[PDB]
């Protein structure tokens, strides 16, 4: 038998485009991030990864704007928008960027520049 | 391993 060998995150694409001059990838269309409960969508988003012994990946992706989308057991789902947003993989964090928005199942925050939790 | 995906296009997915 034969078949998938390993998906540790889901991805999805509608359009690519390699650099064959080089080694980046644009991607475009509705990109999908899966991640524990949280996803993230975009059309753009690049790949790139500023350190290889340490297998720093990282990846950023905007212009739908870029939102956040959590599900919660509670009841109480978040969400959030911003002009750019990022994930450092190699640093295990989130960040927004131009008029970040995001609420918390207590209150919202609206502002430059906001950090975000898995 | 590499980066994998599936396409909106091909139907058929594949590593980056």
């Amino acid at each position: 038998v034969t078949g998938d060998t390993d998906q540790p995150i889901h991805i999805e694409s509608d359009q690519q485009s390699l650099d064959m001059q080089g080694n980046v990838v644009t991607f475009t269309g509705n990109v999908i991030v899966t991640l524990g409960t949280i996803k993230i969508n975009a059309d753009k988003v690049v790949v790139t990864r500023p350190g290889g012994e340490q297998g720093k990946e990282v990846i950023d992706g905007y212009g739908k704007p870029a939102t956040f989308y959590q599900m919660q057991d509670n009841g109480k789902p978040v969400e959030g928008h911003a002009s750019q947003m990022h994930y450092e993989l190699a640093k295990d964090f989130v960040v927004l960027t131009g008029n970040a928005y995001l609420q918390q199942v207590d209150s919202n925050i609206k502002g430059d520049k906001i950090t975000y939790l898995v | 391993v590499p980066i994998t995906y599936v396409n909106r296009a091909t139907x058929k997915c594949a590593r980056y």
